[PDB]
């Protein structure tokens, strides 16, 4: 819900989201909901951005309406930042459990530590039930369960309030007596020294070693019980396994590329050489979250966000089978709503007006590879 | 008569109409008020921040030059009662500008963090934000200059001359607002981590400083309430 | 003597030192002893550490209690800082030279610019001799040979005396005459005008330009002598050559680690698969300078140090040989009193729980296999 608002070539060349899949649509309270996919860092990242040395995996919702139980990068938990190499294609999935009842948009997003939140795809997932049946249980290495809904609430409400009855204490002992005018004017008329008298002396000696005897005997008591405490868990985690794609039959050199000013559609000239033993047709144009689809081609059963979806957006002049060896030049125009409502159209304010983006290549038997293309995008008026 | 039911007023109607804010955002914070280029944002959001601004800008206008127009010219002829009573109206007017500092620069702004530390913001004008800068900011500000204006134009000690510590008071804490410039252009160009702590923030802290000056400010009128009916009793 | 201090994951996870050999364990006076060995940069090197992009091979040595001949990462002399590559082994070798008659606990370490002391395995070595005749000997280009313990100590004593000398007559000259209170009474009561009268500014003229012309023929004199001289010679060196190792027939999944709290060792369930042509075993676990050694598989001849040495502290729930092609799963237990005397039981304090460190499989034949493990490190208490 944070996209559509950042720049388009960004959107465009950050982090490409793809075999995306939810494995639910609709949960009740309490029910888990599994996130998977996978995610190719581009490797023209842009110079603004801190390369992804320390990055996160997270989730874009409108707060805790789930709680991530799980998240990994490749197949091992990342609950810490992670260090992610440009180029390199990872896989993920995320587990959330249903918190909080209504209508969510949930994105996978990858945040990194000098560029801001890099915002995936997102779905509508549908949460019923009540908010009260919700339970986070956990089990300590100390051998006791405890609910994150509530652990430790009492104890923090009564220590506060404890601590804060102090200080009005203090202050309303203070208070019983004439406060400011009468005060002041004794203070400044001749020398006070009448206005702090013992046993007022006596009342702060009591407080001060009172605050100090309480604390020491609630640090002790807080150490006799719960003797066993670790510090927190941080710092990034090296080693991400990257997935070992093979590598592309296909290769694709982009001609120049332009879109309408104003308009909906993207178009681009692209020299496809099909490399291996089998004709190759051209499927799917992936961008920024949206994909472009030739509906004679491939069609998508993920379940992908309809806004984000262009089932026939992908028209390419000549999508005839290309035989293995066999070079050809083609006009693909990448048409669709989504070119204006998610701002892709809005390259034209950017500083930087190139594209990125994903070609998706079908054969008969319904392998598919996939190839990167990028290029300058150049706005036509007229 | 000398302190009247003013103060009750004072306190309402920041308690109601800031309540009734809440509501607002708690309703439409999610649906309409995530997405800034949604048709219902503009519906919901935008225009309240068109009409917040428009009535702001009206209201400080017409109360800023009520409280000018009608200052008292024979400052000299004023007996120690009606000094008493002008006094308490001061105080109150003080108090009213606590009260919206309070709901501007604590609730609103640290409720501000919230928001921000939960969603992606999309905008310069999340429905949060126009809560804070654009009503939480405005409204305390129309609140102290009018406090100060009071002051200047009914209590004769607050006359003949701008009181440096009152004139603090009443224009750091405005400073705030045109430090909204360096927050966004802190936010999105410098700092793209969600940190509140960061230095993009410091804008905020040293203005939110000068409102110290409540120090001298209160001591100032406590000499103005100690002037004539200063007693006795009090130092006797 | 500084390590035992560190933070126990760090130490564990930044360089491990193996293949480590000392020429001699007791030296005399101007002899020689050499320090060998292969350290491995850690992949998962931890964050708050800076990449070894800028690291020193140093001693660690309570002051030059041996000088350091000459020290080698890989075949080529490092005076300089080096660039270090994570991930990589590199070869290295230290020449020490006696200089000082005692006890000494010699580490290898390496310095990084941006993380600290990194301390390897430290030795006892033993000198024996006198102090005084020690000499270290160079060579200039200019053809002269000078002893670098005394070489310009006397010009230095010299100089330095020359000024001070020339300080301490100028202060004196002004300290003949009272100096505080009836000068401080002159200047306070009236104008003063009288206590600074020539011959004063002429004798501060003269000490001025005395200075100025004594420093121009010093600079002039030390210039004809020593006619040719070179500037500080800095940079951090590139190209280090790492070790160009074979890739490992063995590889080992740890499926958990956990360590008792208190207890003195740590238990890690492996999966072993071993590939190649040969039945293998398991025959060491190093983590932190601590060698676990398997004595019924591998036995140190080596003259590794004692107390970093476990002969017999790991056990392997079935140790027997491992058919190529075979995978197993083993319990294997790394338990010594290195591990509490190093504090590698203080990972509980750390906050990052996380270990590495490297297995040494050997086969029949007796050619080794070195693999390396990461693992989360759960404390266990009941
Ligand atoms: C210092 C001078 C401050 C000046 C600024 C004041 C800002 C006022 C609010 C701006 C609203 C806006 O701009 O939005 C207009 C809103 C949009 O809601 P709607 O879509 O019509 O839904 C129906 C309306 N509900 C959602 C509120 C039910 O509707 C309105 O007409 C209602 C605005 C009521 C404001 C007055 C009540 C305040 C609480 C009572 C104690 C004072
Ligand atoms: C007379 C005295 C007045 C001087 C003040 C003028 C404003 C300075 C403008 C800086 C532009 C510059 O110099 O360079 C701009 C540099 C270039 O960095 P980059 O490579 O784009 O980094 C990329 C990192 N992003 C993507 C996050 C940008 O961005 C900066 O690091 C901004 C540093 C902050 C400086 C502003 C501090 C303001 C203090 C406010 C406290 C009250
Ligand atoms: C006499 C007092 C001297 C003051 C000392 C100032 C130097 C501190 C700055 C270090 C920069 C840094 O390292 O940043 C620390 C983290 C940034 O986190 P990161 O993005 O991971 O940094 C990675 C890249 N670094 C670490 C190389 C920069 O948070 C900060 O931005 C600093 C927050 C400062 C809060 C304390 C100041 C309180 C404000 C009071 C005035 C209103
Ligand atoms: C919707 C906006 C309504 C604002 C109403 C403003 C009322 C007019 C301001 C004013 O002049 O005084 C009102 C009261 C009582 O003081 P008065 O005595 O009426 O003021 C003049 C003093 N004088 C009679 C001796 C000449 O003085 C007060 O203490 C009133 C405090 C009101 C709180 C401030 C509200 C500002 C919200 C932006
Ligand atoms: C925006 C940031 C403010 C900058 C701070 C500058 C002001 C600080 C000092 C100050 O407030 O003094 C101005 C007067 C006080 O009386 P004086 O300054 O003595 O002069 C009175 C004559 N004058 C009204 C034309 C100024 O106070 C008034 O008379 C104000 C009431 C009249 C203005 C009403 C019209 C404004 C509508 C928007
Ligand atoms: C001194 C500052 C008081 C702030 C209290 C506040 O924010 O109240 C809103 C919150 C809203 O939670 P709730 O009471 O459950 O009502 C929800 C209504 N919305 C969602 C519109 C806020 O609770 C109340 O309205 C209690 C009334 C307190 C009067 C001083
Ligand atoms: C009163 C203390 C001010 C210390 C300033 C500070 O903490 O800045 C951190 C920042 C270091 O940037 P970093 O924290 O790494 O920011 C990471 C996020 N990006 C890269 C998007 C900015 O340094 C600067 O850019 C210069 C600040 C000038 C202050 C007048
Ligand atoms: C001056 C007060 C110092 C208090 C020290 C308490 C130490 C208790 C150790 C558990
Ligand atoms: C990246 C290093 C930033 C250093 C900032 C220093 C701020 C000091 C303020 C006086
Ligand atoms: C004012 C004194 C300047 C001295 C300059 C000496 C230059 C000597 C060149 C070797
Ligand atoms: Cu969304
Ligand atoms: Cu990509
Ligand atoms: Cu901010
Ligand atoms: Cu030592
Ligand atoms: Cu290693």
């Amino acid at each position: 819900h944070g996209e559509k608002s950042q720049a388009a070539f960004m959107r465009m060349r950050t982090i490409h989201w793809y075999d995306l899949s939810w494995s639910k649509e609709k949960v009740k309270i309490n029910e888990t909901v599994e996130i998977k996919g996978k995610f190719h860092v581009f490797e023209g990242w842009p110079e603004t951005v801190d390369e992804p040395d320390v990055a996160f995996l997270n989730v874009g919702m409108p707060g805790p309406v789930f709680i991530r139980k799980e998240s990994y990068i490749g197949g091992q938990l990342v609950p810490r930042s992670v260090r992610l190499e440009i180029g390199k294609t990872y896989d993920f999935r995320v587990v959330l459990k249903a918190r909080r009842p209504g209508d969510w948009h949930v994105h996978t997003m990858m945040n990194v530590q000098g560029g801001g939140p890099i915002i995936g795809p997102g779905k509508w997932i549908t949460v019923e039930g009540s908010m009260s049946e919700f339970r986070n249980p956990v089990t300590t290495l100390t051998g006791q369960t405890v609910d994150l809904e509530n652990y430790n609430e009492g104890n923090t409400y009564f220590w506060h309030a404890f601590w804060f009855a102090i200080g009005v204490a203090w202050i309303g002992y203070w208070s019983r007596r004439p406060i400011f005018i009468p005060r002041l004017l004794m203070v400044d008329a001749g020398r006070a020294d009448e206005l702090v008298s013992a046993t007022d002396r006596k009342v702060a000696m009591g407080f001060l070693a009172a605050t100090i005897l309480i604390v020491v005997m609630a640090m002790s008591s807080a150490n006799s019980k719960y003797p066993i405490t670790i510090p927190l868990q941080a710092g990034t985690m090296r080693g991400m396994k990257p997935l070992e794609l093979p590598a592309p039959t296909v290769s694709v050199k982009v001609e120049d590329a332009t879109y309408r000013v104003p308009g909906r559609a993207m178009r681009m000239k692209l020299t496809i050489t099909n490399h291996g033993n089998s004709p190759i047709r051209l499927g799917e144009f992936y961008t920024a979250s949206v994909r472009f689809l030739d509906s004679d081609v491939y069609k998508d059963t993920t379940g992908y966000p309809e806004d984000l979806l262009a089932e026939d957006g992908l028209s390419v002049s000549d999508n005839s089978p290309l035989a293995p060896g066999e070079t050809r030049t083609v006009d693909v125009t990448a048409s669709d709503a989504a070119w204006e409502v998610y701002r892709l159209s809005d390259i034209i304010y950017d500083p930087d007006s190139r594209f990125a983006g994903l070609l998706f290549f079908f054969d008969a038997t319904g392998n598919r590879q996939v190839v990167q293309i990028d290029a300058p995008l150049i706005p036509s008026f007229m | 008569l000398l302190d009247k039911k003013w103060l009750t007023f004072a306190l309402a109607i920041y308690t109601v109409f800031y309540l009734w804010v809440r509501w607002y955002e708690g309703v439409y914070g999610w649906s309409a008020g995530l997405d800034s280029f949604a048709p219902e944002f503009e519906t919901y959001w935008m225009n309240f921040l068109y009409t917040e601004i428009v009535l702001e800008i009206v209201t400080a206008s017409i109360l800023w030059g009520y409280l000018w127009k009608t200052r008292d010219r024979n400052l000299a002829a004023l007996t120690p009662r009606e000094e008493l009573r002008r006094n308490f109206t001061h105080l109150v007017w003080l108090v009213a500008y606590a009260w919206a500092i309070y709901w501007g620069a604590s609730y609103f702004t640290e409720q501000d963090g919230t928001w921000h530390q939960t969603i992606v913001r999309d905008t310069d004008f999340t429905p949060s934000h126009i809560i804070e800068f654009y009503l939480s900011y405005p409204i305390y500000i129309i609140t102290g200059f009018a406090a100060f204006i009071y002051a200047k134009t009914r209590l004769p000690f607050f006359a003949k001359g701008i009181s440096l510590p009152y004139l603090v008071l009443v224009v750091g804490p405005f400073m705030i607002l045109p430090n909204v410039g360096l927050n966004e252009w802190g936010h999105t160009f410098w700092f793209m981590e969600e940190l509140f702590v960061a230095p993009l923030h410091y804008g905020f802290v040293i203005f939110g400083w000068l409102a110290l000056a409540v120090m001298g400010t209160l001591t100032q009128t406590f000499y103005s309430f100690a002037q004539g009916g200063l007693g006795q009793s009090l130092c006797e």
